């Protein structure tokens, strides 16, 4: 579960943050644990102060969360971050890391989606799928 | 030369393609 | 009524009325959710 | 009065009074240059106000000394007002 | 249908607002009229500048060569042009109808 | 738009986006071509009328 | 009735969006156009009388381009008369009433379009019920008759080559002028 | 959504997964290559179509391919 | 910052270049009286005109120990060398107002 | 100090400044007809119409193509009515596409509510233009 009452980094605010679409379509949350108070760069621009302990931020896009995640990992060696999608109705999907392990590391249990049992040069010609719903890359 | 009567006949006749255009447009 | 009146009647309609009705209809069409 | 969301601001009108007196007095020291006559900027401006109000509807012409007096007088007034507000702000621990 | 309506319009405008009957009497000197101008943005000086083609109303001169063509092929009167315009209105409608019919 | 009082009463139905990469090429080409013809046509006509 | 009832269904199928708002082959439009035709024939009669009795001042006088601008100009370097400009102004009055009535109707009045989920009035048929007085029936009776009148009078003018006013005036027995 | 496909010439280097800024991709077990893993695209609803994955892929021709398709708010990268 | 600068650019574009397009259209239509010009609808650069005047009267006044203007561009004499004009007053009218707002844009 | 996160939320895309959150700003905006409490959509539209119609006549009267004629003001008035009609249709089109069965608790953000507002705007605007004409035709 997320925990909506988790505290946030210290930040004076900006105009780069989320707009109406975050309220009535979807927004994203990233949480992490830091050992110490530390300044980091907001993906919406500006310096913010990481609390020691738990940290919660909301963003409009998944890419903003992951961008921050990459910064946490690279600059601060924090790899305990979690990303969630938050709907207006209150529902919460956990997104990343999906199964506990980062996607770049092989993990048993995962199943191949969107793989093909051929090389790219063995796709059929467009004319063959003319007047049917198939694609050449299906 | 060309009368008011002749211009009105043209305008009335131009309703035929107008209506038919509407029908074709809809059918497409 | 004569024919020389026709430009003064028609040009305002083809230029200031027909287009704005067409624009309005197209606008309603493209925003319909159905 | 709140200058922002939840930020009460003093807005003390003594600043305006002190500023106005602080400027108007020294600006009334007389000068020798032809445009100011033998009077100071304050007097010159006030005289031009009267002379232009004598022609109520007709506004001052371009080439009327009025415009130079008005601008010069206001530049000085606004500088004193500006530093006066900042000074009062320092006293009230705005920083 | 669109092609035939366009041709109809060319014939009709020349029949109604043109100077075909005057032009055929002196083709190398008179300028052929395309159609009349009605534009309320015009000032009086522009109305005068565009009213120098024999007739008493502002016009555009034709550079399409329609007068030359029509004269060559035997047209001589505005009534010839007008009936042409009427005929091509009917042909337009016919094609339009055939379009509709062949989707039934 | 969203942060302007009064104005932000009014809301778009379609999210405004910049034209697509291909759309820009096409719109640019359209303007280039229309401009080409509407420059040359008056010149070729007025040049000849002006001379003769 | 079978021919007409089918024709209405055909139009409704072709144009559902318009027919649902009472536009096109509807009882809504029939009635509204009836009201305008009835007013219209009065306006034509009043025009014929006003012209005859010389109510319109300087009727045949042409408007000046210096005063009234470029819109006075007509097709073939002709200018609009005072009479024509005046009759136009009369219509502008009631056009602006119309726009107000359409967009901002009275709470009690009949509205121009049908409401979101309002059905149309049932068609009257070949002959409506004959109900004397200020009734929907009597309105539809007089509305249909007026619109027939306008159709006839217009058709007569083009076919015979007489003016609508002349046709109307002779139709009333040279009373208006 | 954009279509992302992984072809059987994949050598399980992981570079596409590392490149992806939207977490569309992940490595799954496989027998077909020495690395004993293949790239997978389980979350293409989050794909923006940036093609950083293809830039990263070392094989010739590519083993990962992005076919741009039906646009959504997600795919267009809108924060409004 | 960028949204406001965007707006000021659109404002300046319309109310500078737009005036030239108005003028082209009016002159093509044979309506010189409807143009923005010194002899029709005037747009006088009154502030620049006023500054020119201050600079022309400054010598012996607000600059008492200066004998002549910093520049004859502001007003005063026509200076000539040979029979060529070196420098003389530059009048500012509607055409000057318009091109200054193009530069701002 | 004076600039703060908007609604005490630093991750919302806005700042609280003097321009948007001072007492003066809140006093002004709150009392404008579009925001003011206990107004029907019709009355909101009526007040807005009047204010706009009144000022619209000035540009047309003084700078239009008939500014130098004896009928300058009448041309001014007809131009306003023209403008007002276009704006009303704009409002009609906006309401038609933007609102459906959603009966929101604002009122105004509804099909019916927006139609009352549009009615108001039209009548108010022609009224205000009318009122400006009467002042100017005398003075
Ligand atoms: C407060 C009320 C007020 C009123 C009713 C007017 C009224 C007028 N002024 Mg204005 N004027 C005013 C204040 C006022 N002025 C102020 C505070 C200034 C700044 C100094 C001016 C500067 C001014 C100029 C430069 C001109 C006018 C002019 C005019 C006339 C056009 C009109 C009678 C014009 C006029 O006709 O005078 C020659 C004109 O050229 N006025
Ligand atoms: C022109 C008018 C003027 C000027 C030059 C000053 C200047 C000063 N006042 Mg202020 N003051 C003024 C009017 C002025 N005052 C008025 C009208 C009031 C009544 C409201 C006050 C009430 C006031 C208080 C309560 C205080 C001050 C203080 C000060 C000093 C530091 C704060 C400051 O404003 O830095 C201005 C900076 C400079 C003058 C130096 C920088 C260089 C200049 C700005 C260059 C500008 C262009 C080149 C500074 C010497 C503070 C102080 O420390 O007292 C000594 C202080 O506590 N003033
Ligand atoms: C170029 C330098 C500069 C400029 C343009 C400003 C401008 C301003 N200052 Mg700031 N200020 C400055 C330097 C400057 N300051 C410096 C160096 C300090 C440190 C001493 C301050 C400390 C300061 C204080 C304490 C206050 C201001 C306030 C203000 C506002 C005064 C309103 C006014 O002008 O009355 C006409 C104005 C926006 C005042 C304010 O809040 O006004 C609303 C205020 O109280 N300033
Ligand atoms: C509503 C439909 C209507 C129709 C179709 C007609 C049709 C006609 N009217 Mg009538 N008329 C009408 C209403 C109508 N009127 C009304 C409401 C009045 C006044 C209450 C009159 C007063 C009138 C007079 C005085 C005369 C006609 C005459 C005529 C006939 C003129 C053609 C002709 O010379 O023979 C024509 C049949 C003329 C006629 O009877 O023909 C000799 C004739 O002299 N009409
Ligand atoms: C941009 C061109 C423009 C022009 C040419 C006019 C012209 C006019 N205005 Mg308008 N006005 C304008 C823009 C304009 N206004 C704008 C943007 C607003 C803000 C909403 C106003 C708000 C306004 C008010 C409140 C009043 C005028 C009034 C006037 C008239 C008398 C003003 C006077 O002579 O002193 C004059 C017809 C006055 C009038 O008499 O109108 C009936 C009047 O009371 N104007
Ligand atoms: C872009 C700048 C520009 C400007 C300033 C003008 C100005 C003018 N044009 Mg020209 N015109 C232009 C571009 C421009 N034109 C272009 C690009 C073309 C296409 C070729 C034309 C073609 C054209 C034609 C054919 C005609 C004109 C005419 C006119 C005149 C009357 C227009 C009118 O009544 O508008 C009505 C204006 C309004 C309804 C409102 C204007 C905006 C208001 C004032 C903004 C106020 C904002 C306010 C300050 C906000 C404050 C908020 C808060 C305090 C409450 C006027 C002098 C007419 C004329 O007769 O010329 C003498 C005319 O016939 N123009
Ligand atoms: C294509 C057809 C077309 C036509 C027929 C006109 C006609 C006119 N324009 Mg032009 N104009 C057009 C296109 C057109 N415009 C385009 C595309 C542009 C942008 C470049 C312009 C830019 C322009 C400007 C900037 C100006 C004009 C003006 C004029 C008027 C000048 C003559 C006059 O002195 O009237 C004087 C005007 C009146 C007496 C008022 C007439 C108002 C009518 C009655 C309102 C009717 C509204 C309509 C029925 C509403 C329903 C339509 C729709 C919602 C369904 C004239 C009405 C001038 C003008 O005066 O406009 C107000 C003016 O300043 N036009
Ligand atoms: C699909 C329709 C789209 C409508 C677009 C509207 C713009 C076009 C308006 C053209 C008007 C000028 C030409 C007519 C001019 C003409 O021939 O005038 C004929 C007639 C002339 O009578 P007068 O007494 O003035 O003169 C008669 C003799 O002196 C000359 O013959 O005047 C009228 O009938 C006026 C009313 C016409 C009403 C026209 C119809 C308006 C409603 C729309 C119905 C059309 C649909 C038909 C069936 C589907
Ligand atoms: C006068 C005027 C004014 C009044 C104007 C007014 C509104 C004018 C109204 C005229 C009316 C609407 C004519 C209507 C005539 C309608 C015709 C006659 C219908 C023929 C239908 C056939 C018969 C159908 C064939 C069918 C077909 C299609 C299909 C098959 O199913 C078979 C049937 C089912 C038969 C003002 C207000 C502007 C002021 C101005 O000052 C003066
Ligand atoms: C042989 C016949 C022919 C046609 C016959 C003929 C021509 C029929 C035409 C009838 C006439 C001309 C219309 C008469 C109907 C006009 C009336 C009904 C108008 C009422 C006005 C209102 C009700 C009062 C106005 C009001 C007044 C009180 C004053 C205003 O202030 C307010 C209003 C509220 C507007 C054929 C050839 C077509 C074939 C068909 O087979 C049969
Ligand atoms: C300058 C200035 C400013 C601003 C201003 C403004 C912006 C204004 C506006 C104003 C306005 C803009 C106004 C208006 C008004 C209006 C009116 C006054 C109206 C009236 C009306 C009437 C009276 C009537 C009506 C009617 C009628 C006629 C009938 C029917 C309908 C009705 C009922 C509607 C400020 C403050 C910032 C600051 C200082 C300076
Ligand atoms: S195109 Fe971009 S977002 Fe999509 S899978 Fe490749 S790297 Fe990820």
């Amino acid at each position: 579960t997320l925990n909506l009452k988790m505290p946030s980094p210290s930040f004076g605010g900006s105009t780069g943050g989320w707009l109406r679409s975050a309220e009535n379509e979807e927004k994203y949350a990233i949480t992490w644990i830091s050992k110490n108070e530390e300044v980091f760069e907001m993906p919406t621009a500006g310096a913010a102060l990481m609390r020691s302990g738990e940290n919660l931020l909301y963003f409009a896009r998944k890419e903003q969360c992951l961008s921050l995640g990459t910064q946490l990992k690279t600059q601060f060696k924090i790899d305990n971050y979690k990303i969630y999608r938050v709907f207006p109705n209150g529902e919460i999907q956990y997104l990343h890391p999906k199964d506990g392990v980062f996607p770049e590391k092989v993990n048993e249990g995962r199943k191949a989606i969107n793989t093909l049992t051929r090389s790219i040069g063995k796709n059929p010609d467009p004319v063959v799928v003319k007047f049917i719903n198939k694609q050449t890359f299906e | 030369m060309i009368n008011d009567s002749q211009i009105f006949i043209a305008l009335i006749l131009s309703l035929v393609p107008a209506v038919l255009a509407l029908k074709l447009a809809r059918e497409l | 009524m004569t024919a020389s009146y026709l430009p003064s009647i028609l040009v305002p309609i083809i230029g200031l009325v027909f287009p704005f009705i067409s624009m309005a209809l197209f606008f309603i069409y493209v925003e319909q959710e159905e | 009065f709140q200058i922002s969301e939840d930020t009460p601001f003093d807005a003390n009108p003594l600043v305006i009074i002190v500023a106005l007196l602080g400027w108007t007095l020294p600006a009334s020291i007389p000068s020798n240059i032809p445009i100011l006559h033998g009077t100071g900027l304050t007097q010159a401006f006030f005289t031009s106000i009267q002379s232009n109000l004598a022609e109520w509807p007709k506004g001052p012409a371009l080439d009327d000394p009025f415009w130079l007096y008005m601008v010069l007088w206001h530049v000085g007034l606004f500088i004193v007002l500006f530093f006066g507000t900042i000074g009062y702000g320092i006293s009230k621990n705005r920083v | 249908a669109i092609i035939f309506l366009w041709t109809s319009g060319n014939l009709f405008h020349v029949a109604w607002q043109g100077n075909f009957e005057k032009w055929i009497l002196n083709p190398t000197k008179i300028k052929p009229i395309a159609h009349a101008i009605w534009d309320p943005h015009f000032g009086q000086a522009a109305l005068k500048a565009f009213s120098q083609t024999g007739v008493d109303y502002p016009t555009n001169i034709s550079y399409s060569g329609l007068y030359h063509w029509w004269y060559t092929i035997g047209i001589r009167t505005n009534n010839d042009l007008y009936l042409g315009a009427l005929f091509l209105l009917v042909i337009s409608g016919l094609f339009l109808f055939a379009g509709w019919l062949h989707l039934q | 738009h969203e942060r302007t009082p009064l104005a932000n009463l009014i809301k778009w139905k379609d999210k405004p986006v910049a034209l697509s990469i291909v759309q820009a090429r096409l719109v640019g080409l359209a303007h280039f071509a229309v401009g080409y013809i509407l420059t040359y046509a008056p010149f070729v006509i007025a040049s000849t009328v002006g001379k003769f | 009735l079978g021919i007409f009832r089918q024709a209405m269904k055909d139009f409704a199928s072709e144009y559902p969006d318009f027919v649902s708002r009472g536009l096109g082959v509807t009882s809504k439009a029939e009635r509204w156009n009836g009201r305008h035709a009835m007013f219209g024939l009065l306006a034509i009669v009043l025009t014929g009388y006003a012209k005859g009795h010389g109510w319109i001042p300087n009727a045949d006088q042409v408007l000046d381009m210096q005063q009234w601008g470029t819109l006075v100009m007509e097709g073939f370097n002709q200018k609009i008369t005072n009479e024509r400009a005046i009759v136009l102004v009369a219509h502008i009055h009631v056009l602006l009433v119309s726009i107000a009535a359409a967009i901002a109707p009275f709470s009690f009045q009949d509205r121009l379009l049908l409401r979101p989920g309002e059905k149309d009035e049932e068609p009257a048929g070949l002959l409506p019920p004959f109900k004397l007085g200020l009734t929907k029936e009597a309105e539809l009776w007089n509305g249909r008759l007026a619109m027939l009148g306008v159709t006839f009078i217009v058709a007569t003018s083009i076919i015979t080559g007489q003016s609508i006013l002349d046709v109307v005036n002779k139709g009333l027995g040279n009373i208006l002028y | 959504a954009h279509n992302v496909k992984i072809y059987d010439t994949c050598i399980g280097c992981t570079q596409c997964v590392r490149a992806c800024p939207c977490d569309v991709l992940e490595m799954v077990p496989w027998d077909g290559c020495k690395a004993l893993q293949i790239a997978s695209a389980p979350r293409t609803e989050d794909c923006v179509g940036c093609k950083r994955c293809e830039t990263a892929c070392p094989t010739d021709f590519l083993s990962i391919r992005v076919y741009l398709g039906a646009e959504t708010s997600r795919s267009m990268g809108l924060a409004y | 910052i960028i949204s406001h600068l965007n707006w000021v650019c659109i404002f300046l574009g319309f109310h500078s270049f737009g005036l030239y397009i108005h003028n082209d259209t009016m002159r093509a239509l044979g309506r010189p009286q409807d143009m923005f010009s010194d002899v029709a609808i005037q747009l006088q650069p009154i502030f620049a005109q006023w500054i020119q005047n201050c600079h022309s009267i400054a010598p012996g006044n607000t600059a008492p120990n200066v004998l002549a203007t910093t520049s004859y561009v502001f007003g005063g004499d026509i200076i000539s060398v040979g029979n060529k004009i070196a420098i003389m007053p530059m009048s500012l009218g509607t055409a000057d107002f318009m091109v200054h707002h193009i530069h701002a844009f | 100090d004076f600039i703060k996160p908007y609604n005490d939320d630093p991750f919302v895309g806005n700042l609280a400044t003097p321009i948007n959150t001072s007492s003066l700003t809140k006093n002004l905006l709150g009392n404008l007809p579009i925001y003011r409490r206990r107004l029907s959509p019709l009355l909101r539209g009526l007040e807005i119409g009047m204010a706009h119609g009144y000022f619209f006549i000035g540009p047309f009267y003084k700078l239009g193509p008939l500014r130098n004629s004896e009928i300058a003001l009448l041309s001014g008035f007809l131009s306003c009515v023209g403008l007002i009609i276009f704006l009303t249709v704009g409002l009609l089109l906006y309401g038609n596409t933007s609102f459906d069965k959603d009966e929101s608790k604002d009122q105004l953000q509804t099909s019916e509510g927006w139609n009352q507002f549009t009615a108001g705007f039209l009548v108010g605007a022609i009224g205000g233009a009318g009122f400006a004409y009467l002042i100017l035709v005398n003075l």
